[PDB]
């Protein structure tokens, strides 16, 4: 699987 | 023959942080989190090809740890304080195409404004028989 994420 | 046709999955999860002061009593809960699994923006709706999403949850949340949907919008809305991976079971209308498990690790907010933001999203393809 592609994973994105976001920092906050 | 073998045909098939590739289709986008994504699970995907927002979240919100909750001030103390809208925290029910004795429930350790700081955000309220949405996981969901949708189709690409570029593709047609997956409820064409999707029958049922199983959502398996951290066993903090027995006896209510399996939760299944069978309609879209296969969204699961619920509070929590803890990130954890999030296994999502994917059924299909057609009984050629066996299930998939997609692990999504939950993304919990750390804005804390109160407001919506965007966690993390799990991009699958999936193979179809034609």
């Amino acid at each position: 699987a592609a994973r994105k994420s976001a920092p906050a | 023959s073998r045909l098939f046709v590739k289709k986008t999955i994504v699970v995907g999860n927002v979240s919100k942080y909750i001030p103390p002061d809208k925290r029910e009593e004795n429930d350790q809960s700081t955000h309220k989190w949405m996981v969901y699994v949708r189709g690409s923006r570029r593709e047609p709706s997956i409820n064409h090809f999707v029958k049922k999403v199983w959502f398996f949850l951290h066993p903090s949340y027995k006896p209510n740890d399996l939760v299944e949907v069978r309609e879209p919008p296969f969204h699961l809305t619920r509070r929590g304080w803890g990130e954890f991976p999030v296994r999502v079971q994917v059924h299909f209308k057609d009984s050629q195409n066996k299930r998939i498990d997609i692990i999504h690790n939950l993304k919990l907010d750390r804005t804390y404004t109160g407001l919506q933001t965007l966690g993390a999203e799990t991009v699958v393809d999936v193979e179809l028989h034609r």
